[PDB]
RNA sequence: AGCUGCUCCCUAGCAUGCUACUACCGC
RNA sequence: GCGGUAGUAGCAUGCUAGGGAGCAG
């Protein structure tokens, strides 16, 4: 129960076949269901045919019968089309405004994040839509990283190298620290706690986080956390105040931040300022001189 | 047979779950309790009939605030209900007269 | 329900019969409009009956699912509503014995046990600062829960007993301030 | 006046119980005992002293942020 | 109901009706095309309404037998679970002492309230207070049911381990006090 | 997490019944 | 002009089934 993605109108409908299951308003949800292959919608109850042993998942084939949603041949004589007026049946019916341009969010929902144009879309669409672009992008590739094989150790040659087998069917991830693995100790009960290592080819050289001795048969996986939708947009709107509000200036300054002080004069007067941070010019010097200028 | 008024009021106030801290979701239990707490309306003691009258007024408030809440979430109301009988004594009087209508 | 297509045909038939009965010409020519008008209320009250029940069907289903949504949103927030309701009732209660300990806990005097009610029995009240000490403990008497207790075993946080006369403002920044001031009721 | 005491005792024991206070058997026994005395009380003063004795249990804990929930 | 032998015939009858109505030759033509719509209507009366009931009947039967199939699957699952529970709990009881106690019965039928008494390999005491603790489980060893037991793993209401030195007289009011002492059968 | 008994509310179905409209059939 | 049957809609009663809630021992 909340607001949809494009319209932000209060709604109760969530696209089942969609990546991250977002809220959608009635007309907005229908616009998604016809402009994508996402043919599943999930309100406070599931929109499926509740007669025993049915498999229909699209909403159009569904019709309301009594206290449920029914398919073509399972309905009673009394029925009603859930998909009518270009707005699917749902809570908060009238308070839906619809979105004129939905194809952007259809593209993001059908996106596989393969080409650069996917990222161009991810940053060109609107505020919560592009936050959702980030949500879906990440969600996709954590669903990706565990679709690779498991690094099951076979032999212990020596220190810093091992022998690695990988499960049949799914490929081997790249051989860098880009894909940080994590291990657990396989026992008679379950798997517990090795730690994060990254593997390269020797023989399989293993770069372990901590010191540790491994044996035969222990395997590591590329773990993912539980990614939960953000609240705020990427950054707050800009506002240039008249003066440094809420802050008390310093009394005297050291030389090594003079070119920095005549800088903090302006980040202090408005809220944000992107810093062209060329490598190694005193960047963390810039950071500490903020506190040197404002200690409290 | 009239019940013990404290029993009726205690059933009104003290409940389980959380569903029942909100009258709108239930209503029907107040209908049943007002059905049970009717015969106090003929009791000479004044502070007994007021229990029944309070129950009637509370049912009325529950109904016409549920209609408002549904009206403000949606934009139309319950096209027809014929629910007035619930907040009038004619409905409850029927259940203590010898003519069964099951 | 008047915006249905069959209503127009019914209206045309009714106008035709009104004209016929206003003229009163034939016996069978108007009888045509009992084989064409008595039908006109057959595809009208058949189409305007089912839609009217469909309206109430939709209304009842919507109300059911709204109630289900409210029921799922209520039983998932109990452990904030209970506390809000409790504190509103407490501030409505208006009893000094309560307000004293509520304010004291709002600034720090949290007891480390159940407050005993007998004339005997022990109490321990954390005191984290000195300004808090000024209001509560005066000399040998401890004022708390609108009662009169007797101060006996002041102690610092490193488990070292600290004497009573030592407690003063200048030497206050010399002690592990989370004092545990054990006492007994009057 | 006493009815307010009984109702707030019910609410207080509810919040304490959902505060996982029943994992310490002696604590829960004391709380339940005090609740049952308050509910069966016939005069308002002992009700209030048992009330403050009960409230002290919640006050001693550090789960209910007090300066917030007393926003007035 | 659109692909039945009757849709064609009704369509032909109505096609003749409309063709000769546009022609509009005779009153007998209207009578014939009315008595044709008034008989070919019976065709769409039963050909498309009694078969409209057979579908309801067939669906009812199909769902009924679906429900019965699920009914007969749950039986197999509960049977497997019950037999596994029986065969896994049996494994703990058959000590040799059970054989020794049953073989000495005059018949082979021994009372039930003496099987755990003379065969159980672990005793569980529950003590409400220290006074009862002193007369039952004092010390590391104690005798019940004419046997010799030795104490280990003393616990309390919160199920936290409590060592034997803690339970004095003065320390007693500081313990959750349905203390549950478990003991082994010494030999 | 028990066994009954009474009462309210909603929906579904079948059957019955009642009433109205249309068609067929002879009389 | 009548009867009967076939239809369709509406209504009532009752019986069964399913769900929700309340009282009494
Ligand atoms: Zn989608
Ligand atoms: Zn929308
Ligand atoms: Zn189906």
């Amino acid at each position: 129960v909340g607001a949809c993605v494009l319209c932000n109108s209060q709604t109760s409908l969530r696209c089942g076949a969609c990546i991250r299951r977002p809220f959608l308003c009635c007309k907005c949800c229908y616009d998604h269901v016809i402009s994508t292959s996402h043919k599943l919608v999930l309100s406070v109850n599931p929109y499926v045919c509740n007669a025993p042993g049915c498999d229909v998942t699209d909403v159009t084939q569904l019709y309301l019968g009594g206290m449920s949603y029914y398919c073509k041949s399972h309905k009673p004589p009394i029925s009603f089309p859930l998909c009518a007026n270009g707005q699917v049946f749902g809570l908060y019916k009238n308070t839906c405004v619809g979105s004129d341009n939905v194809t952007d969010f259809n593209a993001i929902a059908t996106c596989d994040w393969t080409n650069a144009g996917d990222y161009i879309l991810a940053n060109t669409c609107t505020e919560r839509l592009k936050l959702f672009a980030a949500e879906t992008l990440k969600a996709t590739e954590e669903t990706f990283k565990l679709s690779y094989g498991i690094a099951t150790v076979r032999e212990v040659l020596s220190d810093r190298e091992l022998h690695l087998s990988w499960e049949v069917g799914k490929p081997r991830p790249p051989l860098n620290r880009n894909y940080v693995f994590t291990g657990y100790r396989v026992t008679k009960n379950s798997k517990v706690q090795i730690g994060e290592y990254t593997f390269e080819k020797g023989a399989v050289v293993y770069r372990g986080t901590t010191t540790y001795k491994l044996n035969v048969g222990d395997y590591f996986v590329l773990t993912s956390h539980t990614v939960m939708p953000l609240s705020a947009p990427t950054l707050v709107p800009q506002e240039h105040y008249v003066r440094i509000t809420g802050l008390y200036p310093t009394l005297n300054i050291s030389d090594e931040f003079s070119s920095n002080v005549a800088n903090y004069q302006k980040v202090g007067m408005q809220k944000y300022s992107t810093l062209q941070g060329p490598p190694g010019t005193g960047k963390s010097h810039f950071a500490i001189g903020l506190a040197l200028y404002y200690p409290s | 047979p009239y019940p013990d008024p404290s029993r009726i009021l205690g059933a009104g106030c003290f409940v389980d779950d959380i569903v029942k801290t909100d009258g709108t979701l239930m209503i029907e239990r107040f209908v049943s309790l007002a059905i049970d707490a009717y015969p106090l309306t003929k009791h000479p003691n004044q502070e007994y009939a007021d229990v029944f009258h309070l129950y009637l007024q509370y049912i009325r408030k529950l109904h016409d605030e549920l209609t408002g809440h549904m009206l403000d979430m949606y934009s139309v109301m319950l096209t027809n209900d014929n629910t007035s009988r619930y907040w009038e004594p004619e409905f409850y009087e029927a259940m203590y007269t010898p003519h069964t209508v099951l | 329900f008047s915006s249905l297509p069959s209503y127009a045909a019914f209206a045309t038939a009714q106008e035709a019969y009104e004209q016929a009965v206003a003229n009163g010409d034939s016996e069978v020519v108007l009888k045509k409009l009992k084989k064409s008008l008595n039908v006109a209320k057959s595809e009208f009250d058949r189409d305007a009956a089912m839609q009217r029940k469909l309206e109430k069907m939709a209304d009842q289903a919507m109300t059911q699912m709204y109630k289900q949504a409210r029921s799922e949103d209520k039983r998932a927030k109990v452990t904030s509503a209970m506390q809000t309701m409790l504190f509103t009732m407490l501030r409505k209660l208006d009893n000094d014995a309560l307000n004293n300990i509520i304010n004291n806990a709002r600034d720090g005097c949290v007891p480390l046990n159940i407050i005993p009610l007998t004339t005997a029995a022990k109490l321990m009240v954390v005191i984290p600062d000195y300004n808090t000490y000024k209001n509560t403990c005066d000399g040998t008497t401890f004022t708390y829960a609108s009662a009169l207790w007797e101060i006996q075993q002041v102690v610092d946080a490193d488990s070292k007993i600290v004497q009573l006369s030592e407690i003063s403002m200048d030497n206050s920044p010399n002690l592990a301030w989370p004092l545990i001031v054990t006492a007994l009721r009057a | 006046k006493m009815s307010d005491v009984k109702c707030t005792s019910v609410v207080l024991l509810s919040v304490l119980q959902q505060l996982r206070v029943e994992s310490s058997s002696k604590l829960w026994a004391q709380c339940v005992q005090l609740h049952n005395d308050i509910l069966l009380a016939k005069d308002t003063t002992e009700a209030f002293e048992k009330m403050v004795s009960l409230l002290s249990v919640l006050l001693s804990m550090q789960g209910a942020v007090d300066i917030n929930k007393l926003c007035e």
